DNA sequence: TCCGATCTGCTTACCCAAGCGGCATGACCGTGAACCACCTCACCAACCCACGCGTTACTATGCCCAGTCGGCTCTATTCATCGAAGGGATCATGCTTGCACCCTAACCAAGATCGGAAGAGCGTCGTGTAACGTGTGGA
DNA sequence: TCCACACGTTACACGACGCTCTTCCGATCTTGGTTAGGGTGCAAGCATGATCCCTTCGATGAATAGAGCCGACTGGGCATAGTAACGCGTGGGTTGGTGAGGTGGTTCACGGTCATGCCGCTTGGGTAAGCAGATCGGA
């Protein structure tokens, strides 16, 4: 049994070397068909446009993951929390 | 649809983490970081609809969300040029 | 046309077109009028940048012992070179993945 | 429709420079992408210089001047030189 | 010896039916010069290029709108869409 | 001819005409419609009653009967659509806002 | 027996004072100095206009205090009240400055 | 007329009126150089893109105009100056 | 007795408020004029609208296994508390220099005037590029 | 082993060629205006030093909750077929935006000029911080 964090950087490596998506194709895509549903009712999407706005949001969520880490590290911590995310998403401009 | 911002499931969100280089996570980032990608979504996709509704279109071309992501600073190079 | 057409990206001695970039300038309403030397010059720096960015993603490719340069050659590229990761800082990058870095701290 | 893009000059420029490395379709849409974006904001910034001195041409200084604010440090350098070589070859002939 | 036209003549009709009673000095009158400035090419630019990415080569009223939604945040855009709406069909009215 | 009256007061507004000219002489279209300047001159005059209104009651808060630039400051950032549309924008002789972080505050 | 204010309230009083202000902070001759020394390496025997560098100055300021705000943010969020440049550098790497 | 080492004139007090501008209650005592350093490099950056904005006018004087101009392409927008 | 809180009771700098110069600073009249917005007729091209057709977006079905969900262990991490010491705050002195203000001479920005090169725009056309088809090799 | 890419072939449409015509750009001159530099006075904000507090950092220990492992389970992705919603193209009509020529209304600029809003200065009071003193809970 490895001890708590062996395979976490593990993971780091693995998910830093690939480059495919890491939210599931139809969950994503109901979630944006849903968030799409309050400004215009039948409303259509294209494939492209789905693939696009998972690239953009993923991309979004990996970028404030490293501010979170920074902040967190910078408050003498490996962990992680809210307090990090809405300090970085503050600071960023948010 | 209902309920379907419970489909970012907590392994996606470690997987997303993991590619940003964090090692440790706080049992209370899930919940809250969801909202926060919601509120991304919920910006991008509006402008999104916009550029649509302008066109007098109905499907959401990737052109209109290559538009959106372009006007909030955040260029998207791939789709659709 | 008595002459024989000698396309204006041979003069300039490029391979990018400024017949298209006249063209596009032209029509892309930027202004009155476009000089016949802004062409040649906006296609001289964008081939540039382009033989720049290729060079580094073939590098980038042939250490990861690819013949064949994929989104992920291409984000290895811009991100490793300080000017063009400065010059394409807040565009993102289909399918090129993240840098792999690992703070300090968190490493054993 | 005939949509027009930079996938053969990006090619062209690919076996100038990498003379057995080929390009991914994804790939070459990133670069044509890249080049779109750098040729609009070269351009944008073109007028705006040309539009603040009430001029009414895009000649080869107000294109100079736009990559001299755009492009970073040595990039920038470099592009200069690039696009003056080029301009000083096309009017000779 | 070259006029130097300004926004101060309707920046002021427009204080003096808002606060009848109020004066502006002239360093918050190069403010809002440069604000209505400011606006005026961010929309501009926006119904230009909505105008562009349509193949159009014209600004109608649907082109100021979409810049309008698109720039001017929650109630301020749908304001903004009224009062332009409102103006728009005054000037065809007569 | 006729009377001539100007395409401002045809719309009840700002000018039009200004508004026609800089939109034809910016080099944003090939052409310019006839309701472009009309609506984005009635635009730009709903902004600047809207911030003007801000910034005298902001004045009339601070007792003084003339906008300064420190009355517009706070009028902007007071108000949360204007400071979400005019966040990036640096405003002369300004100021702060007097915030102060629980943190810093005595115990 | 002087009276003493303790640590921390004409702190307190100056940051009140100088947020309810807003006249420029940093002297306005060794800033123009400062201001003329750097635009040397761009171009030899530049000249300034007075309003050029007072508009450099107020840029200067804002951008300085916008920077200082963040920076006490994030000094408050490493559970301190006294910033260090640890904060300025976390909060220029995060808002995309370096 | 050469000016050398003037960054020194940006002193310690002027830095504590920023921070207590900025809702700061405690300076650390290595924070001024850090700032002066960040304060270089911003004029550094701002006053380069003014002086190719006029030089590209072939101008020997750095306007208001180009400063606003420069600072725009910045990214932050400056009131009061044009 | 005893000890740390807990009022409590002066002092004591600090800031806000009110009133009197007094001043420079907008508002406005008064021309004045240079500008340019408005009116009107030609017109032609960008736009509108109906119709056709082929993508392609959505729907329904089957399944299966890799991903997800939940629980159990437990141990690395986080948080609370103490000591302290030194890093930073606060205040008194002395004085350096930025601020106020005037002259000058140099220097440069703005306006006028050829007049010559240069770019739009016309018509022809003949290569270059995209669009498709099919072998074939890089992952 | 294969499905994405790199070689043809066609065909058409758009960049190049030539010429006209109009319109900017460079050279040159002139003139006002507007900084850079220099000079003096001074007073106030900066530099330095003393004193001391309370913030932050290291140590130590509790506690806690997130990572790792494992069993159950179940829906995302792949394969298949079907159907119509709609995006793009095409053709004919049409209407409205540009261009040109007058013509007065708007607007900018320069000069008082004048209330007059606001600032400097002084005075006075509300106020909250701060330290010494008396008291009070239990021990």
């Amino acid at each position: 049994r490895y001890r708590p964090g062996t395979v976490a950087l593990r993971e780091i490596r693995r998910y830093q070397k690939s480059t495919e998506l890491l939210i599931r194709k139809l969950p994503f895509q109901r979630l944006v068909r849903e968030i799409a549903q309050d400004f215009k009712t039948d409303l259509r999407f294209q494939s492209s446009a789905v693939m696009a706005l998972q690239e953009a949001s993923e991309a979004y969520l990996v970028g404030l993951f490293e501010d979170t880490n920074l902040a967190a590290i910078h408050a003498k911590r490996v962990t992680i929390m809210p307090k990090d995310i809405q300090l970085a998403r503050r600071i960023r401009g948010e | 649809l209902r309920d379907n911002i419970q489909g970012i499931t907590k392994p996606a969100i470690r997987r997303l983490a993991r590619r940003g280089g964090v090692k440790r996570i706080s049992g209370l980032i899930y919940e809250e970081t969801r909202g926060v990608l919601k509120v991304f979504l919920e910006n991008v996709i509006r402008d999104a609809v916009t550029y649509t509704e302008h066109a007098k279109r109905k499907t959401v071309t990737a052109m209109d969300v290559v538009y959106a992501l372009k006007r909030q600073g955040r260029t998207l190079y791939g789709f659709g040029g | 046309a008595r002459a024989k057409a000698k396309t204006r990206s041979s003069r300039a001695g490029l391979q990018f077109p400024v017949g298209r970039v006249h063209r596009l300038l032209r029509k892309g309403n930027y202004s009155e009028r476009v000089g016949a030397g802004a062409p040649v010059y906006l296609a001289a720096v964008l081939e540039y940048l382009t033989a720049e960015i290729l060079e580094l993603a073939g590098n980038a490719a042939r250490d990861n012992k690819k013949t064949r340069i994929i989104p992920r050659h291409l984000q290895l590229a811009i991100r490793n070179d300080e000017e063009l990761n400065k010059l394409l800082g807040r565009v993102t990058i289909a399918q090129g993945g993240v840098l792999p870095n690992i703070q300090a701290v968190l490493l054993p | 429709s005939r949509k027009e893009s930079y996938s053969v000059y990006v090619y062209k420029v690919l076996k100038q420079v990498h003379p057995d490395t080929g390009i991914s379709s994804k790939a070459m849409g990133i670069m044509n992408s890249f080049v779109n974006d750098i040729f609009e904001r070269i351009a944008g910034e073109a007028s705006r210089l040309a539009h603040y001195n009430k001029r009414s041409t895009i000649t080869s200084r107000e294109i100079q001047t736009a990559v001299r604010l755009l492009l970073p440090g040595e990039l920038a350098k470099h592009a200069v030189s690039e696009g003056t070589k080029a301009v000083t070859k096309y009017t000779s002939a």
